[PDB]
């Protein structure tokens, strides 16, 4: 009935902020930790103990680490507004940066803070009864993110075993680019997301930012925009766990639905009603609507165009007041397009979730207030197009070796390169392969 | 188990296929009283190796003790609880020496036998409780020559009935029901029922006034000898 | 107490879902 | 004559709600359980479903079982949940996952005992035990694994009473999950063993006669337990009511079950109609036979007009004359004669009882044995075989312990069931 | 529990347990003799991926019988014909034909002659239809008159003559009505063989107003009215 959220590095800590002040919000409590009365009638009650637990005195602190290894983002949660809604242990941070190198924050720098961050996520283990998983937010373009990330996965999959682990991760961009070594880390990070995660979400800052200009009516949006739509998804899919609704949806039987064979693990995800207050009068929002949005290539939060492959399964949940024939005849009107086509071995392409707590509204935010919200994740071979992008890259950089000295001095050997590049092709390979359609006698 | 097909029961439901406690039907669990036990380490071994016992075996024709002094005039409080103590030995050759060792000084003990009762009662205690049948009938047999030693000492034992006759009451009434067929295990005296009535029966008659009521108290099934 | 705050909202829910244009786009 | 029912996982629980609130109503017991009936017809028979504690108040002989307590705090929540008996609710901590393997085997052996020893406290209380009612979804995972472990264990248990399963099946046009076809094939594989009697449901066909027949404009789960609820409850009046031709939950075996696997039957409910129509067309023995027998009144996608009738059961409640019951009952075999079996000389039992359901002045409820129920499984099989050819999602019940040699066995057991309805079907001429 | 450990510890004596295990003996053999679906089986090619791990994923895992009697009724009514078993439905009438038959004539403007048949069954009609002119007028029947032995439906009466049904019935089932009602699967005006027609599922069409159908290639997949019509083509036997 818990879950605990491990964030790392700049872009989890930044997601982590608008994470965390959307749940207070939806819980409804306050800055310094306290439930006044009047703002909990509206909504029932033990709700808040997926994310929090209670002191003695009824004050709230939340099931949360963030971590990272330089002094800055952090000093701005202990001097900001929530200062007293955290514990001061749980917010972690180092002297100095892993310099966008993978190899200096996997065996440098991060194996020194990994023993406090294991000692934390242990206090905050032993004050549950019934944790169901890890969700991990992280970038695999720094060097911090990769390197920790990796490390911590390792030994958190060491020390807990069967526990769950589900991870949000932000991948480089196929071609806004914020560092020349991008390629390498992310390169170096997927072999450690492919053996050490359960199921991965996908997400892209461009499609973020186009779905932010296109949809919503910014001209000049910024991170925190991306980081209230990625709370906001999250959020959704938690959801689940912690209000009334007629098709609950436990993350173990998602997790069931979701992955066909262990290695088949990476996903795509998705978020309908993004809409902004004045073109809300101009259209209605009704559950077929919303449901066909979520499969268009402009809905996604990932860039690639799901036509060019199949779909093995989907989840789609809702929330909100809906009614099950709805989402029926709506799946059903799916199901009948001739652009969206599933692997012939998935005839039951889809799993439903209905929830009856309509999405929050945030007084600063872009979105719209709204009754019905649907959010989508699908596993499809199409994502194998993403991987060959960041290969593209890699080999022209790989082929004149032009900053492997970095990684190479700070305790890392050359063969790791080769052997990451190899491994990620079979990854590819796969994905290949299990799309094609049937079998041949010969 | 597989459940395989063809085989269940389904639709097939008969009147003729017909087929409150706080506690598991097999009961309670074996808590033997019969048990053997371990045997404790005894300092007779220790004072035999050692050396301090002023004796030597004789091998002559058979076996037999000779004392390098007369035992008129050795310390009995030193010396008769230690020969006491090896009467639970098995192995031999501390079972013959403190057999003979036993004998010997309650037989020409004299009347220095009586200040060192109170000494004796866990050694005699202690050998009893082991369950096991030879040492049972040896302690047995020198309880028997120990009251007819002197004077007195039958009184003594009174107040200590508690200590010695729990055990007595185990093989009170154990003897063998072979009906017409005659016993073999007499000349030997290798009964243990045997011995441990005619012991009561002379604790009884060297006791005094007191010693039926004492002897009742601990063993429930008894009948004044006199 | 937790019984009848689920009863107040199910109640509630049952009278917003009445009218069928408020549930397909209220 | 007592009956013990059970109801597990969400579906189950949803579902005997509604029947105790529809049994509590004919019998006129309050949610406080106080008796403010107001005839000595409903206590003569009250111990059928109640049991009596003491002061007057009556408590339902149910047993509550799932293995996440959100749906016993709903339960608790209802309108009628005070009744049931606090010690009667037994629940674990964790979901099953909707796997089968995990519902069978891992979280059920550790509450199966504790839910054997509730049913054995509560069968060897009654004077005289009928048969049990079971209520679960096959296509879910607490429901299939520990509904068809528990039948397995009070069949060890009671071999003698009747075993008896109403249960739901997942639509291959309107499904909720992905690996529906793997518990529906392990389930039916138990089921044909274990069970005397078993009904099936499709919540396609359930929408169907909402929609076509009741014309409700916003229709919930709710009407489509109460449809459900309402068989249930008027399978068992003639148990608990005088009538003119008694019948029982045995005599209803003896005649509908010809062989010993030829017994899944399909069910349906007569006098349904929309609150605008009904007051265009009276109710009458005529009416009710044919809607009876109309397929657009049936509770299975399965359509009659592909099989033949072995055997059918009717259950007449009201006040009315047996010479209509006989000679619509013969004027229906005879009209339709191409659709009953022939080696067979007449396939309907008839049977009347005096009291009706609450609200209506007659009714009937109609249990069918027909082979077009072959085609559901068909579809099943075929779903399974899409997916067991290609490894699709085996590595979930490998690891949680099955042997593939399972999945073949059930498999072969459901085709030889196919085939055994499928030989009976069609004609013979020679 | 098997029905072995049952019947052995039921309270039955031995010659009805002997009776009921060879019942079910008996069923199990009947239903091996069957026509059945094959098992299925897992595809040898099958890529990689498939039988590769993970090490979270590892680590989560733990590691004759029934005999036939058919009773014959002395002067039982006669249920077969001549006329009908030659017959068959899935193929042109005689009609049709001779409709195609003008249709050519009057295409190519010109005569045709027809093709000769050694059928008995012409042959007799042919010689009734000429001894019914015969009698009705005192000319024998020309050509052109004797093609009217294609356009009607003959058969034989009790007795042994040769007649005209004059309006058929339907090959299914129907209704003749008298002072009771009552269904006749065969009845002596019907032209061709008996059989039951084939019926349209009922539930082929979503629950609501959406228009989603069955597929026609499968059980489980659906269709809509793109580019054909699925809810026409629904129709089968079983
Ligand atoms: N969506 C989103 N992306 C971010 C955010 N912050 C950084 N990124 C992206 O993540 C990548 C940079 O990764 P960082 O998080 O800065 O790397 P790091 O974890 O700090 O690693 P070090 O630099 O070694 O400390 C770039 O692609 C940025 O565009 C954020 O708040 N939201
Ligand atoms: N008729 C009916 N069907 C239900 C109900 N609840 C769930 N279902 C259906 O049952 C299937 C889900 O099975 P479920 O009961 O969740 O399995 P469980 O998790 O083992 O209890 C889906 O097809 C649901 O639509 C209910 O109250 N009534
Ligand atoms: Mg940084």
């Amino acid at each position: 009935r818990e879950a605990i959220c491990i964030h790392i590095g700049q872009a989890g800590c930044q997601v982590g902020n608008a994470c965390w002040e959307l749940f207070c919000l939806e819980h409804g409590i306050q800055p310094d930790g306290a439930m006044p009365s009047d703002k909990t009638i509206g909504v029932e009650d033990d709700a808040f103990n997926t994310f929090f637990s209670e002191t003695g005195a009824g004050k709230h602190v939340p099931r949360a680490v963030f971590l990272d290894l330089e002094p800055t983002v952090v000093d701005e949660v202990r001097t900001g507004t929530y200062r007293q809604l955290f514990h001061p242990e749980q917010l972690i941070s180092g002297k100095e940066d892993a310099a966008n190198n993978y190899a200096r924050g996997h065996y440098t720098i991060g194996k020194e803070i990994v023993d406090l961050c294991l000692d934390r996520i242990r206090k905050l283990a032993d004050n549950c009864t019934g944790l169901q998983g890890f969700l991990v937010y992280h970038a695999v373009g720094g060097g911090t993110g990769s390197g920790l990330g990796a490390l911590l996965l390792e030994r958190l999959s060491v020390d807990y075993g069967k526990k769950s682990k589900l991870g949000y991760t932000v991948y480089p961009s196929p071609q806004v680019s914020t560092a020349v070594v991008e390629p390498y880390n992310s390169v170096l990070s997927t072999h450690s997301l492919l053996e050490h995660t359960d199921v991965a979400a996908m997400l892209d800052n461009e499609a973020i930012y186009d779905l932010t200009r296109r949809n919503l009516d910014i001209e000049r949006p910024t991170y925190t925009n991306l980081n209230r739509l990625i709370g906001q998804v999250v959020s959704s899919l938690t959801a689940s766990l912690r209000f009334d609704g007629a098709l609950n949806v436990d993350l173990t039987e998602f997790q069931t639905n979701l992955v066909p064979y262990p290695r088949i693990h990476f996903v795509l995800t998705s978020y309908a009603p993004v809409i902004s207050a004045e073109k809300a009068y101009h259209e209605q929002l009704s559950v077929s609507e919303i449901s066909n949005a979520v499969f268009e290539p402009a809905s996604m939060m990932t860039k690639c165009d799901p036509r060019h492959g199949k779909y093995m399964a989907c989840c789609l949940m809702y929330r909100g007041d809906v009614v099950p024939k709805d989402v029926n005849a709506a799946v059903a009107t799916i199901k009948t397009k001739r652009t969206i086509q599933f692997v012939d071995w998935s005839p039951t392409g889809f799993k439903c979730g209905i929830n009856y707590q309509p999405p929050t509204v945030v007084p600063g935010g872009d979105l719209a207030k709204v009754q019905r919200a649907v959010c989508m994740i699908a596993n499809s071979t199409a994502i194998a197009e993403v991987f060959a992008r960041i290969d593209h890259k890699f080999d022209l950089m790989y082929s004149k070796r032009a900053f492997v000295h970095w990684y190479v001095g700070e305790g890392m050997e050359e063969g790791e390169f080769s052997e990451a590049r190899e491994d990620l092709a079979a990854l590819e390979k796969d994905y290949e392969e299990v799309g094609a359609e049937s079998a041949d006698m010969d | 188990q597989i459940l395989v097909g063809h085989t269940g029961t389904g639709g097939m439901t008969f009147s003729t296929f017909k087929n409150g406690c706080f506690g598991d039907p097999k009961g309670p669990e074996k808590a033997g009283a019969y048990r053997k036990r371990v045997i404790p380490p005894t300092e007779f071994r220790n004072y035999y190796v050692r050396g301090d016992l002023p004796l030597t075996i004789q091998q002559g024709a058979s076996r037999t003790l000779s004392w390098r002094l007369n035992v008129s005039s050795l310390d009995y409080h030193h010396f008769l609880p230690i020969f006491f103590d090896g009467l639970r030995e098995l192995e031999e050759p501390f079972i013959f020496v403190a057999l003979q060792g036993c004998y010997d000084l309650l037989e020409r003990g004299g009347d220095k036998i009586l200040p060192t009762i109170p000494q004796l009662i866990v050694p005699i205690k202690t050998a009893l409780n082991t369950r096991h049948p030879t040492v049972i009938i040896n302690v047995l047999k020198v309880l028997q020559k120990l009251v007819e030693s002197a004077d007195f000492v039958g009184q003594a034992l009174v107040p200590y009935y508690r200590q010695i006759l729990p055990v007595f009451n185990l093989y009170k009434n154990r003897n063998k029901n072979i009906g017409d067929r005659i016993d073999y295990s007499q000349t030997k005296r290798q009964n243990i029922s045997d011995l441990v009535n005619e012991t009561l029966h002379l604790l009884e008659q060297y006791g005094g006034e007191d010693a039926y009521i004492n002897i009742k108290y601990m063993v429930p099934t008894y009948e004044s000898c006199l | 107490t937790t019984r009848e705050k689920k009863r107040l909202f199910m109640m509630q829910r049952a009278e917003r879902l009445k009218d069928p244009k408020m549930r397909h786009m209220g | 004559r007592e009956i013990v029912c059970v109801q597990a996982g969400q579906c189950g629980n949803q579902i005997g709600s509604k029947f105790w609130e529809v049994i509590s109503d004919e019998h006129g017991v309050d949610p406080t359980g106080t008796y403010q009936g107001d005839s000595d017809l409903q206590l003569e028979r009250i111990n059928v479903y109640f049991d009596e504690a003491t002061g007057g108040r009556y408590v339902p002989r149910s047993v509550l079982i799932d293995l996440e307590p959100g749906t016993m705090d709903s339960v608790r929540a209802g309108p009628y949940g005070q009744i049931f008996r606090p010690d009667n609710f037994i629940f674990g901590q964790s979901g099953a996952g909707n796997n089968w393997a995990k519902g069978h085997y891992t979280e059920g052996a550790e509450l199966i005992d504790s839910v054997l020893d509730v049913c054995c406290k509560e069968a060897e209380s009654c004077d005289c035990l009928q048969g049990f009612q079971i209520c679960h979804s096959l296509g879910g995972g607490t429901g299939s694994g520990m509904g068809t472990l528990l039948i397995s264990k009070l069949r060890e248990q009671y071999p003698d009473r009747i075993m008896m399963t109403f249960s739901i099946i997942p639509s291959p046009k309107v499904s909720d999950t992905v690996v529906e076809p793997y518990n529906t094939t392990l389930s039916v594989h138990q089921l044909v063993e274990n069970s005397d009697e078993s009904m099936c449901i499709d919540n396609e066909a359930l929408y169907d006669i909402c929609f076509r027949t009741l014309k409700l404009t916003t229709p919930t789960f709710g009407d489509l337990n109460h449809l459900v609820s309402a068989v249930v409850s008027g399978v068992t009046c003639c148990l608990r009511f005088p009538g003119q031709l008694n019948s029982d939950l045995r005599k209803l075996a003896v005649n509908l079950v010809p062989f010993p696997r030829l017994h899944f039957f399909m069910m349906g409910f007569a006098p349904l109609t929309s609150r605008g129509s009904q007051q265009y067309r009276g109710l009458s023995v005529p009416e009710l036979t044919q809607q009876m027998f109309d397929a657009k009144n049936m509770m299975q996608a399965a359509d009659p007009r592909h099989g033949r009738y072995l055997t059918a059961s009717a259950l007449f409640r009201g006040r009315m004359s047996t010479k209509e019951v006989d000679e619509q009952m013969l004027n229906v075999q005879n009209k339709n004669s191409s659709y009953f079996i022939e080696w067979i000389p007449n396939n309907i039992k008839s049977s009347v009882c005096d009291i009706p359901p609450k609200g209506l002045k007659m009714a009937v409820t109609f249990i069918g044995n027909n082979t077009c129920i072959q085609e559901m499984f068909r579809r099943v099989g075929e779903q399974f075989t899409l997916m067991f050819r290609r490894k699709a999602f085996l590595h979930w019940y490998t690891g949680e312990g099955m042997d593939e040699m399972e999945f073949t066995e059930a498999e072969s057991n459901m085709n030889d069931l196919v085939s055994e309805y499928q030989q009976y079907q069609d004609a013979t001429i020679e | 529990s098997t029905i072995y450990n049952a019947v052995d510890a039921s309270t039955l004596n031995d010659r009805c347990r002997t009776d009921l295990l060879d019942t079910v003996a008996q069923l199990g053999r009947h239903c091996e003799t069957l026509p059945k679906k094959a098992v299925t089986t897992a595809d040898a090619p099958l890529p990689s991926c498939t039988f590769n791990t993970t090490v979270s994923r590892s680590q989560k895992e733990i590691n004759t019988y029934f005999k036939d009697h058919k009773p014959k009724f002395h002067g039982a009514l006669r249920t077969q014909d001549c006329f009908r078993d030659t017959r068959d439905i899935t193929q042109l009438s005689s009609k049709e034909k001779d409709f195609v038959h003008r249709y050519a004539e009057a295409k190519m403007k010109k005569s045709i002659p027809r093709e000769e048949s050694d059928d008995v069954a012409k042959k007799v009609a042919t010689e009734a239809y000429t001894e019914a002119f015969r009698k009705f007028k005192g000319r024998d029947p020309t050509e052109k008159e004797l093609l009217e032995v294609e356009r009607l439906y003959f058969a034989y009466a009790d007795d042994g003559a040769v007649g005209v049904v004059q309006k058929p019935h339907f090959h299914g089932p129907h209704m003749h009505v008298s002072i009771c009602n009552r269904k006749y699967v065969t009845c002596p005006n019907q032209v061709y063989r008996a059989s039951l027609p084939a019926v349209r599922n009922a539930r082929s069409r979503f629950p609501g107003p959406i228009p989603v159908w069955t597929s026609t290639k499968n059980l489980h997949a659906v269709a809509s009215n793109d580019t054909y019509r699925p809810g026409v083509h629904n129709v089968s036997k079983f």
